[PDB]
């Protein structure tokens, strides 16, 4: 009930929903190339 | 792009302005110049009055006649040669006695002479100039901030052409005088006494020269910046404290966490250039007297790697 | 420690978050660099060393 | 934790990034993005530096070094221990100043000034990277950069000097020269007449800019009005500045050898340099 | 004496340096103590004096004798804004910004803040007034450069807003430090002269708006400007600057409010 | 703020405008970001050419500071 | 198709939003060819682990045929 | 996790997407730098 | 009773749930890549 | 090239944008391996 | 002890707070930079040294 | 009752209170890690 | 000694308590620097040398 934005708690739920959506989808390009640059030259 | 208000947009003429009358000798004080309309794009364009006193006259005398004699000594070795005078005249030189000669008088007139009588002249034309600002100060009212100001620059030049030459016994520690003379004096100085740059004294004065410049950029910036509100009447600002102070001082204390006042920043800004050569003057008296090899002296001081 | 809530009743939690995230980069920065720096622990050239890939 | 005329002068609004997301105070500091960024990059910049007095093996401040990398290692990348540490503190370095600049234009927009400050600083983070990032890539290596110490900058200083013989004969160097002995000087002579005017004898009334004026006329003939002499000193000390980064831009990269040797060109016109006598004859 | 320690490496130079690392403290304190003589003691948001006042306690009172008898001014000293502040806190919590409650170019507060000054002339060293029109300042004429009078004058939105009428000079400094501008009302008002580019045709004011040409405050007397009135409109034109924004017609600008 | 005629990017349903929106926020900020980097690396590139044409290899100084 | 809660990335004026739009567009599709690289590449470099694991370089074939 | 989302009535949305878009660059940059720093994986050293 | 931010106790102690499940999760994935470390190459 | 804008009264232009989103990224990655074939601009093959 | 809670009537919470905050990080990073300048309780080293990393 | 920073006793009791839980929960982990550090390597 | 509660009434509390927080902080870390220069009292190098970890 802070409100320091204007934003209601349903506009937040639905904000941070497409947000987690976009961070989960970067998460998981970055692992693809994680991975591989992992097989092309590991670094462990 | 916007009025950055560096240089006048419009110069305005009016009459002349004769000064004040506090406690100034009027006869004294000389007619007003000309108008000079390209110093007027940048600050005042009025030339003069300029008062001719006593101290004055004697300033002038022997400042002249302190140049008057580099000038001739540069004749005689430029064999009298018009051409040798303007291709060598920054490799000229009025050298000071020789070692041998110690600091007697008794150096020949072409090997040492000349340059005393030289020297004598800029003293007293030093001198009486440094007299002159106090007792301009003194005519009307004002305090004797430039004349102490003054005596720091004359404390410098005094450590360099007479006290340190007489604590080492010596004319010829000496500053000769000419352009790329007095430069490899500089720089022979430097190199006799070990790299100059570990003389904690000279760092501190570099500290201030550079802190001169960083705080004169600092405080020409700020009050170019709050021009718009009349900042430049810093005067008035310190009787009146206008929107252009408070400005100022917001924007210093926001950016690193204090500020001055219209008036504190001049204490700053005259303690930051004094402090440049009183510092130089007391590490120049110490090169040489008191430490022969200054990164020796860093190495015994834990500014220096070995040791 | 139960009544470490009131933090926030001292402190806005703008400023306070901020400052938080500067300090955990700025800590998580300082010690990756710090075990970089080390002949050890610097995991690139652990590898590098591991299948011999510096000269 | 205001002064008494602050509270009129915090407003929103004059960022330039971020809106109201940092747009606030902690203390009198003003904060906003590029002061996040500009305490990023100085705190990481003192604790790479003290971790770099660590590695070095002292913890004398004065002896405390960050070397460039060594000049085999060329442009490149170098190890942390070794050359690596100094790149990341001047990549700190640069961020810090640069971010310290954009905070200060942000804080000329709130309060509605001139952007001459952040403008002067410009010229001070311009001759840093002449020397910490131009001159080095010019000449190809980042060993031609000086290192982050008290003393050993110092050092670097005498030995680019002294690869050039006397430095005093590099003539954009005198030029720099003679801008900062006369910003000195007017700095001294600004500071005292307006503390002179504004602290006369003791029981006189303050004085007034007619005052100052008639002053500085009466000693030199001639005086260049307040906003005359902040616009001096604002241009004395950018000139410097600038002449400085000029003069060490060309040095080692157009100009090689001694700088004396430089000033043979005048003494070799043709229709003096065979005349006997002189200095040079 | 070279080589002379008092004890261990100490030797004269020590002593300079250390003596002076002593005097530069003291220089360094009496330094920030002469700068605590304005806007002290600090204050909280509300106006209360706070609980912090610094390391460096306030120093003993001074006194300025103004000139032509204008009084004194004893600093530090009671200060007050003397005006009301239209600003309204935006956090409970301290080091927030406030926002203007209502217009704050006319409400005087932010970029376009003013200072309850002396409502008096600012006088030369003679007694006149220092800020005159060039039309009652004896011999004045412009000497140099385009001379602005007559010019239209063009706001930010690039439309006209009145013509250069006159020029106020500062007698002593001979530089030019207002434009009067007549508006299409046939009412006068000040421009900073730092704050307008006279071109060859025209006379940009990148500050205002030419709508916000008539909010200029104006003065009370035709031919004298005090220091109150220097003060709002120098306020009022460089708040210009920040709350014409909307106004203002800049390329890049628009270009930016595109993508934001 | 004036109306686009295309009226055919309109028919995507709202969820996809704000996640349009929010990417587009980021992407102009790594763009900015992008910006800076690539004039820098501009800059440095341009001062490489620079010393590539003058003769620095043919005589280039000696090391100013002790390697380290 | 249901209308969004958050209603500010409604303030973007409709050009803007076309320039999105079709960004997206560009970027939909030059997502899913990356994806089909990019899954190129894991297959390729699963194989490449997968022989990596098994004894190959122990004992692997001659060449099948001719150099070219 | 759950109430993670009470983030954005703290922060401007918006402005914390623009900042975030930064850091996410200059993160990827400054990581790009430090492997070119090492002689392993400096892809940019192609030699004879 | 006391106020410095304008939270309520309420406000205030949600906010502190809040952060210390960010706090704990952050502390969690932080063991996890310390034992991976230690595992990998122990410091003790 | 007034009269370009035309193509898109011929094609559509989502289509299109998608199947140059495609082609794009395609060239790209094919610049890229025929650099990798390269010996020179190999920037993959670091070795000691 | 017992009415030292009357520095809090003396010292604000939030800049005590915050310059105690900042001290205890500023001491803590120095204390762990001093281990790690000696090269006993160099633990990095001390643990490259034990399990013979550098060799 | 000087109130320097506008606290009445009780808040400044409470808020002591909950400072000096919190300072004892910091010397009380700070002297776990010293007791571990001293079995690993003591100093003494 | 009984009246020197009266230091209270010239000497204001706020600012001399936190002159003497710095002042404590910067006298014991001069101390301990001190000892920690000198070869021996450098507890660390002590305890190094007794169980003989430099090696
Ligand atoms: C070797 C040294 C060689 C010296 C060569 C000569 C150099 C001269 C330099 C003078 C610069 C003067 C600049 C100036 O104008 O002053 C403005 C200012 C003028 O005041 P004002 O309010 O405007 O006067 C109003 C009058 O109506 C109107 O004022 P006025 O017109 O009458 O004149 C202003 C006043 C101003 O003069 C001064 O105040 C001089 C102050 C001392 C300057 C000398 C410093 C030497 C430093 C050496 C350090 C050791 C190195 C070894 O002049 C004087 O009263 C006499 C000055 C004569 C100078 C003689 C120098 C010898 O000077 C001051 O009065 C304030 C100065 C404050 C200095 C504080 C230093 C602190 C001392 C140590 C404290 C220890 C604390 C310990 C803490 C440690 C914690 C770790
Ligand atoms: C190789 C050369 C040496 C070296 C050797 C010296 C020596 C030697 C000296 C300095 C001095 C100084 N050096 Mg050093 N210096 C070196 C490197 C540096 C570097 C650098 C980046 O490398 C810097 C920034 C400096 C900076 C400085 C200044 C801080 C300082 C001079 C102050 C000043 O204004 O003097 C110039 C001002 C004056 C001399 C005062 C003049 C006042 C009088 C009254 C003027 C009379 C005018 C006359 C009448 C003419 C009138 C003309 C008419 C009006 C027309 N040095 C190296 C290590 N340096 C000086 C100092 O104090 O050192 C501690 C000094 O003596
Ligand atoms: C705080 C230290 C700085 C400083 C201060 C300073 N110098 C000063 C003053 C002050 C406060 C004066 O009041 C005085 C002055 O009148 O300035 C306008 C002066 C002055 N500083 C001067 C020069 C000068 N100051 C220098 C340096 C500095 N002065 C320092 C950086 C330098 C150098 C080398 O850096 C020079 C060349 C003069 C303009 C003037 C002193 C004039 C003088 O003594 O004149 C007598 C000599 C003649 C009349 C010869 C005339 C020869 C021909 C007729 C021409
Ligand atoms: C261009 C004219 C002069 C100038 C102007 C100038 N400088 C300025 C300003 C202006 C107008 C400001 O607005 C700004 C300011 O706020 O000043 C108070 C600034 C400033 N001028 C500064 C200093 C300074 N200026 C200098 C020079 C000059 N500044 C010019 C001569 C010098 C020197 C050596 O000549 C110094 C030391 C600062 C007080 C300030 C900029 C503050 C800043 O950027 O803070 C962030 C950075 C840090 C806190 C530093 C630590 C973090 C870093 C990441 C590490 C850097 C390490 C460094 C490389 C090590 C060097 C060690 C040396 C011994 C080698
Ligand atoms: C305005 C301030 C401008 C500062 C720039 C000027 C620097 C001059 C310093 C002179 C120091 C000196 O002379 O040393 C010998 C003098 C006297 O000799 P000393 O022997 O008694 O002290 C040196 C102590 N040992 C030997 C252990 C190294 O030393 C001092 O006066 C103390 C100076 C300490 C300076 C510390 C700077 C720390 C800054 C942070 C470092 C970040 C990297
Ligand atoms: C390791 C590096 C430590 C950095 C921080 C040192 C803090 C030392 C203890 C300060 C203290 O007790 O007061 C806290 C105070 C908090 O009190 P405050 O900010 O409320 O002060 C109110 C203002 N008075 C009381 C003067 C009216 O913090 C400071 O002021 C810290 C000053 C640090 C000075 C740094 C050295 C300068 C020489
Ligand atoms: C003569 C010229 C000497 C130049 C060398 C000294 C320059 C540094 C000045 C430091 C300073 O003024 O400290 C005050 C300020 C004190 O700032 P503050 O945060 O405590 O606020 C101002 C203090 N009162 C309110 C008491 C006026 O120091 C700093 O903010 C940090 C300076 C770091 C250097
Ligand atoms: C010196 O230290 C080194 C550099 C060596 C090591 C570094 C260490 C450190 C300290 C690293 C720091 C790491 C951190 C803190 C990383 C943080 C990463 C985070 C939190 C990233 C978040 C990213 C979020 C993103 C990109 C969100 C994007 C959202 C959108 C684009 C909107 C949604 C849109 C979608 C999903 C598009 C969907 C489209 C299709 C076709 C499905
Ligand atoms: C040189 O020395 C070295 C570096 C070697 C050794 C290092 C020593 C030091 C000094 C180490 C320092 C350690 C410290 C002090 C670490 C501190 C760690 C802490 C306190 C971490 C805290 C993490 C908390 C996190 C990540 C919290 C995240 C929270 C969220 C993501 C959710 C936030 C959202 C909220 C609260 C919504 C609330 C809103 C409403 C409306 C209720
Ligand atoms: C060079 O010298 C070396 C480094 C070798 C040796 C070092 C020597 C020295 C000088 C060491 C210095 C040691 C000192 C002075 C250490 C001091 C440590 C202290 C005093 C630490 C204090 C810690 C306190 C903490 C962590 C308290 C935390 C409190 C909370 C988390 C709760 C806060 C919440 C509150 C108060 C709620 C407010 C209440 C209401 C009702 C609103
Ligand atoms: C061509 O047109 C003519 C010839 C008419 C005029 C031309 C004049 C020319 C070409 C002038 C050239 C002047 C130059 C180049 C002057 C250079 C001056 C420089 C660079 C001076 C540098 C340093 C000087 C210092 C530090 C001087 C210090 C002197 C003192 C502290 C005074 C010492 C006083 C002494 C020895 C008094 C001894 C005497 C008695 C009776 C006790
Ligand atoms: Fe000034």
């Amino acid at each position: 009930d802070l409100g320091y934005t204007g934003l209601t708690d349903e506009q937040a739920q639905e904000l941070h929903s497409v947000y987690m959506s976009g961070l989960w989808l970067f998460s998981a390009v970055a692992i693809v190339a994680h991975l591989a640059v992992y097989i092309w030259r590991p670094w462990f | 792009a916007e009025y950055q208000n560096i240089f006048s947009q419009v110069q305005v003429r009016g009459p002349a302005d004769l000064g004040m009358t506090e406690d100034v000798n009027l006869a004294n004080r000389s007619g007003v110049g000309p108008f000079s309309t390209l110093l007027g794009w940048f600050g005042n364009a009025q030339l003069g009055p300029i008062y001719l006193g006593s101290l004055g006259v004697l300033s002038l005398f022997s400042g002249l006649m302190w140049f008057f004699t580099i000038g001739i000594w540069f004749w005689y070795q430029a064999g009298w040669n018009p051409a040798v005078f303007l291709r060598d005249l920054f490799f000229f030189s009025l050298e000071p006695p020789a070692p041998e000669y110690g600091l007697s008088f008794a150096a020949p007139l072409k090997e040492g002479g000349l340059w005393l009588i030289a020297s004598f002249f800029m003293f007293v034309a030093v001198w009486s100039w440094w007299g002159r600002t106090y007792l301009r100060a003194q005519a009307l009212g004002m305090g004797k901030h430039t004349a102490w100001a003054f005596l720091s620059a004359i404390w410098l030049w005094m450590v360099l052409g007479f006290i340190r030459p007489i604590l080492m016994g010596s004319w010829s520690e000496a500053v000769p005088y000419g352009i790329f003379s007095h430069l490899d004096w500089t720089n022979n100085f430097s190199l006799v006494h070990g790299n100059l740059f570990y003389n904690p004294f000279h760092g501190l004065s570099i500290a201030f020269l550079y802190g001169s410049a960083l705080l004169f950029a600092m405080h020409g910036a700020t009050i170019l910046a709050v021009s718009r509100f009349g900042g430049e009447r810093e005067l008035e600002q310190i009787a009146d404290r206008g929107t252009a102070a408070e400005r100022a001082a917001l924007f210093w204390r926001w950016t690193m966490g204090f500020n001055a006042t219209m008036e504190g920043i001049h204490r700053w800004a005259i303690w930051m250039a004094v402090l440049v050569t009183l510092t130089g003057g007391i590490g120049i008296l110490l090169s040489g007297t008191v430490v022969d090899n200054w990164y020796v002296w860093g190495q015994n001081h834990g500014m220096a790697p070995l040791n | 420690m139960s009544k470490f809530y009131k933090i926030w009743m001292i402190f806005d939690p703008r400023r306070v978050f901020v400052a938080q995230g500067v300090f955990l980069f700025l800590l998580a920065v300082m010690i990756h660099l710090i075990l970089l720096s080390t002949p050890s622990y610097n995991w690139l050239e652990i590898s590098a060393a591991k299948y011999n890939r510096v000269a | 934790a205001l002064l008494s005329f602050e509270r009129k002068y915090r407003v929103p609004g004059g960022t330039l990034v971020g809106g109201n997301l940092f747009d606030f105070w902690v203390g009198p500091f003003y904060v906003g993005f590029f002061g996040v960024a500009t305490f990023f990059f100085a705190a990481l910049g003192i604790i790479l530096i003290a971790w770099s007095a660590v590695l070095q093996g002292t913890w004398n401040p004065q002896l405390i070094s960050v070397y460039p990398p060594a000049l085999e290692y060329g442009l490149g990348g170098a190890p942390l221990a070794k050359g690596g540490l100094w790149q990341i503190i001047t990549i700190c370095a640069t961020g810090a100043f640069v971010s310290w600049a954009l905070r200060e234009v942000e804080i000329c927009r709130k309060l509605g000034i001139g952007y001459h400050i952040p403008f002067a600083f410009a010229f001070a983070i311009l001759a840093y990277l002449t020397l910490v990032l131009f001159r080095p890539v010019m000449m190809g290596a980042w060993g031609y950069a000086f290192p982050y110490g008290i003393w050993t900058h110092l050092d670097w200083v005498s030995n680019t000097g002294y690869t050039y013989g006397n430095f005093h004969y590099n003539p954009a160097h005198m030029i720099a020269i003679s801008f900062f002995f006369t910003n000195a000087l007017a700095l001294a002579l600004h500071g005292a007449l307006v503390l002179s005017a504004a602290n006369p004898e003791k029981g006189k009334e303050m004085r007034t800019p007619d005052h100052e004026d008639t002053f500085f006329r009466d000693l030199v003939g001639y005086s260049i009005g307040t906003l005359g002499i902040h616009r001096l000193g604002l241009l004395l000390s950018l000139s410097a500045v600038f002449f400085s980064a000029l003069c060490m831009i060309i040095t080692g990269t157009i100009w090689f050898d001694q700088w004396v040797d430089w000033w043979q060109w005048w003494v070799k016109l043709p229709w003096w340099a065979n005349i006997p006598g002189g200095i040079n004859g | 004496m070279v080589g002379v320690t008092a004890f261990g490496n100490f030797d004269l130079a020590s002593l300079a340096i250390y003596s002076f690392w002593i005097f530069l403290a003291g220089l360094i304190y009496y330094l920030q103590t002469e700068n605590m003589r304005e806007g002290y003691p600090l204050e909280n948001e509300d106006g209360t004096p706070a609980a912090n006042q610094g390391p460096f306690p306030l120093p003993k009172p001074k006194t300025f004798i103004l000139p032509h008898g204008r009084g004194t001014l004893t600093v530090p000293g009671p200060e007050s804004e003397d005006r009301p502040i239209a600003l309204a806190r935006t956090a409970v919590s301290e080091g927030f910004p406030h926002a203007p409650t209502g217009d704050p170019m006319k409400d005087g507060v932010g970029p376009a803040s003013w200072v309850a000054r002396r409502d008096l002339p600012e006088l030369d060293g003679h007694g006149h007034n220092k800020i005159k029109p060039m039309k009652a300042a004896a011999g004045f004429h412009v000497s140099a450069g385009k001379n602005p009078i007559g010019l239209p004058v063009r706001g930010c939105d690039l439309e006209i807003a009145g013509k250069v009428v006159d020029i106020w000079v500062d007698i002593p400094e001979q530089m030019a430090r207002f434009l009067e501008v007549e508006l299409k009302d046939g009412s006068t008002r000040l421009l900073p002269m730092q704050m307008v580019k006279v071109q060859s045709n025209r006379v940009h004011v990148n500050a205002l708006s030419s709508d916000l040409f008539a909010g200029i405050p104006t003065i009370k007397s035709p031919t004298e400007v005090t220091l109150l009135e220097e003060d709002k409109i120098c306020g009022y034109v460089a708040g210009g600057l920040m709350y014409a924004a909307p106004k203002r017609k800049s390329v890049v600008a628009a270009m930016l409010a595109e993508y934001a | 703020a004036d109306k686009t005629i295309f009226n055919d990017h309109l028919n995507t349903n709202p969820k996809t405008n704000l996640r349009l929106w929010v990417a587009f926020q980021m992407m102009k900020g790594a763009g900015w970001a992008g910006g800076v980097f690539f004039g820098t690396l501009l800059l440095i590139g341009f001062f490489r050419v620079v010393g590539r044409m003058l003769p620095i290899q043919e005589n280039q100084a000696p090391a100013p500071n002790i390697t380290g």
